[PDB]
């Protein structure tokens, strides 16, 4: 029973570390894209004014 | 980021004597000792003109 | 540059005499930020220059 | 003539490992914020036909 018990909790305790991990790796990956997505207009901002006109 | 045409014609030239006159060409080596004075600058435009020039 | 209206800037106006090198510091981005709307940019010269005696 | 027609095959953006992607063809394509003095504006007839003139 004893050591039974001890490797059980092995089991868990892994299953808890690598579904953490891995819901851990999508949030930085969606992160990164947001923050990506969030430069493409911090061009913008920074952009100088044209004044070239037809 | 950003190009602008140089439309107007600008005469920068350095005075090294008298007679003698060092001309700044776009792409010109020049010495520090022609740039010990002040420059003279010609461009052309009537009186309306409000303009301003930096080195 | 051309300017639509005369402009008076003070502060980029420089003591007289002006010997120190901190006060000339420059970034003609921001420059141009602040004069953009009366400022439109004309003339191109430059020369290259490298150490001499003086 | 096989010279020209090479040189223009090399400046063509083919869709395989070239030279001009690995060596920094500082940045290739950029849109150019134009800053500039207006286009002169000039009517075209008349400078072909002094020009043929001429």
């Amino acid at each position: 029973q004893l050591r039974r018990k001890a490797q059980r909790e092995k089991f868990a305790r892994r299953v808890v570390l690598l579904s953490q991990e891995m819901d851990a790796g999508l949030q930085a990956w969606q992160l990164r894209q947001q923050e990506k997505l969030q430069e493409e207009e911090g061009k913008q901002k920074n952009a100088l004014k044209s004044k070239g006109a037809l | 980021g950003a190009t602008f045409v140089p439309r107007v014609p600008l005469h920068v030239a350095y005075a090294v004597g008298e007679d003698d006159l060092m001309p700044v060409y776009h792409g010109n080596e020049v010495t520090p000792t022609e740039a010990a004075q002040a420059p003279e600058v010609t461009y052309e435009a009537d009186e309306g003109s409000l303009w301003t020039l930096l080195l | 540059f051309k300017q639509d209206k005369r402009i008076d800037f003070s502060g980029d106006t420089r003591p007289s005499p002006c010997y120190q090198l901190a006060q000339r510091t420059f970034h003609t981005f921001d420059f141009y930020k602040k004069h953009q709307d009366a400022m439109t940019p004309a003339g191109l010269a430059f020369f290259q220059c490298r150490w001499d005696d003086s | 003539r096989y010279r020209r027609r090479a040189e223009q095959e090399a400046r063509k953006p083919h869709w395989w490992r070239t030279y001009r992607e690995h060596f920094g063809e500082e940045s290739g394509p950029k849109d150019r914020v134009d800053i500039g003095l207006p286009p002169p504006k000039v009517s075209r007839t008349q400078q072909l036909l002094e020009r043929k003139q001429a």
